[PDB]
């Protein structure tokens, strides 16, 4: 059994180190990797370390541990919520902008504390750990979890034992995402995680020696999946003590806050060396205390945070666009885009808000649909730089005809993109209504629906904009300046 | 804005 598990990880390492198979064969590669991962996992014991009892029983010790090291423990409590898991509930009234949470650096798990832990020797020898603080944090977490005397034991014992990152999805749950934008990042996550587990399994088991490292006795695929999901769903960038650079960190107590829409109200206080959080809004006693995680898309929330957020006002989808070298106006268009600080081709974002395109995308699309005479006006003479200056401003168009052309293109390309999906918007909504699905399956289906709904909104915006400028073209309205 | 804003679960490259 011990050599057999080593042979399997060596095959897993080879498979997951191979170049990308091509987009048409990524699903096949994914199922091949799952098969090998699943065979390793059935031959292993699960998590190397587990803890008795229910998750609620450990939160009192987390609070006592935080209070004895200077953290705030007044005004809130840990409660199991129906829609978010566990989180903070105010035990008193909390007014907006009130400082209610602070966590000194001594409580944090950071790349620096990892370097100074039992992981230190391996970290100093391994070029991957030195390059990837997120992976180092994951191993920091595993090493301390396996250390009964660890200072961070009260925090590690309150972490979830399972997550809703795609690493935990069944194959048929990932299958819902076929033909979506998001599934490629799911494939990458799965292949990254498997390559890393196999790489470090061979480093730990094979490479001298039998260090004080607790991972030498037991390092399972379950261990690594749990550790990277803990880090990716909870990690944070903070300054170092010197304030000279940034590091990755796990922030106990405060990272139990669940997410809602709003603005970031959590910041690092370097002089007093502690994390600080002020109330996003008024929280009456008994209400859940929320924070704003960040302006991430639902693809990012699903893949890296393990949840889908309804009414995420920052949801977006990628759109790839570029001036082809086949265009006879390529040189002029590329020069205009260069002067505006835009590459000749890039990945842009379509947003589910109004307007759905950014200033950068609007500037690119304007150049994309520009005549040669219009491009010359953006290249030559005393007004050329000023015309570039307003290229991304919806109030100052190049011409009525230019607006109609660019909005026609966006309408057409978004409509084309809707037709590359396996299901329609209406069929997804009927799957979600008429069927009873797992939480993870609903996440996959709502994500593929969300992509199409964002494209659908772009079609409607572009159609309206098209008609607006086209009717103003017919009336020959004076162009603004 | 905050000098050192903290983003819960900030996204990082894992390759
Ligand atoms: N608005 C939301 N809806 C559903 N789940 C949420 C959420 N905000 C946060 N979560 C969950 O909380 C995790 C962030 S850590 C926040 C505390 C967590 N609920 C816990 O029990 O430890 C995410 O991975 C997600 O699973």
């Amino acid at each position: 059994s011990p050599k057999e598990i080593l042979n399997l990880t060596s095959e897993l390492l080879q498979k997951c180190s191979s170049p990308a198979p091509g987009p048409g064969k990524e699903w096949e590669e994914y199922v091949q990797i799952r098969t090998l991962v699943e065979k390793i996992r059935k031959k292993q014991k699960g998590l190397s370390v587990t803890f008795d009892g229910k998750r609620e029983d450990y939160f009192p010790d987390l609070m006592k541990w935080a209070s004895e090291n200077g953290a705030s423990v007044e005004g809130f409590e840990m409660v199991n919520f129906k829609e978010e898991g566990f989180g903070l509930r105010a035990t008193r009234d909390i007014k907006a902008e009130e400082l209610f949470l602070w966590v000194p650096r001594k409580l944090l798990m950071t790349v620096e504390s990892a370097k100074n832990s039992v992981l230190g020797p391996l970290y100093s020898q391994d070029r991957i750990l030195q390059a990837m603080g997120n992976i180092a944090l994951a191993f920091h977490l595993l090493c301390e979890r396996a250390s009964p005397n660890s200072f961070w034991q009260p925090y590690i014992q309150t972490l979830p034992s399972e997550y809703d990152t795609p690493l935990y999805f069944e194959e048929d749950e990932v299958r819902y995402l076929q033909s979506t934008q998001a599934i490629h990042d799911v494939f990458s996550q799965y292949k990254n995680t498997a390559r890393q587990y196999a790489y470090f399994y061979k480093v730990i088991q094979t490479h001298p020696h039998a260090n004080k490292l607790p991972l030498k006795d037991s390092f399972t695929y379950e261990d690594y999946r749990w550790a990277v999901s803990s880090v990716m769903t909870r990690q944070n960038q903070i300054p170092t003590e010197d304030g000279s650079r940034v590091t990755l960190a796990l922030i106990p107590l405060w990272d139990m806050c669940n997410h809602t829409n709003g603005l970031i109200t959590t910041g690092y206080n370097l002089e007093d060396d502690r994390c600080e959080c002020v109330a996003l809004q008024d929280f009456r006693a008994g209400e859940q205390i929320y924070i704003f995680y960040g302006t991430r898309s639902n693809a990012e929330f699903v893949i890296h945070s393990g949840f889908f957020f309804d009414n995420n006002s920052h949801d977006r989808v990628k759109i790839k666009l570029g001036v082809s070298k086949s265009d006879r106006l390529y040189a002029m268009k590329a020069e205009v885009l260069a002067r505006a600080g835009i590459p000749t081709s890039s990945v842009f974002a379509l947003h589910f808000t109004e307007p759905p395109i950014s200033a950068q995308l609007l500037a690119f699309l304007r150049v994309f649909c520009m005549t040669e005479e219009e491009l010359k006006e953006h290249l030559l003479g005393d007004s050329a730089i000023d015309r570039i200056f307003t290229l991304g401003n919806s109030e100052f168009p190049v011409s009525w005809d230019n607006e109609v052309k660019l909005w026609t293109f966006l309408e057409d390309r978004a409509s084309l993109l809707l037709k590359t999906y396996k299901t329609t918007i209406e069929e997804d909504k009927s799957v979600l209504k008429n069927h009873d699905l797992s939480v993870r399956a609903k996440m996959a289906i709502k994500l593929r629906l969300g992509e199409k709904e964002i494209l659908e909104k772009a079609v409607k915006s572009a159609a309206v904009n098209r008609e607006y400028y086209r009717q103003q073209m017919e009336e020959k309205a004076p162009l603004p300046k | 804005t905050l000098k050192y804003p903290i983003e819960h679960g900030i996204v990082t490259n894992w390759d």
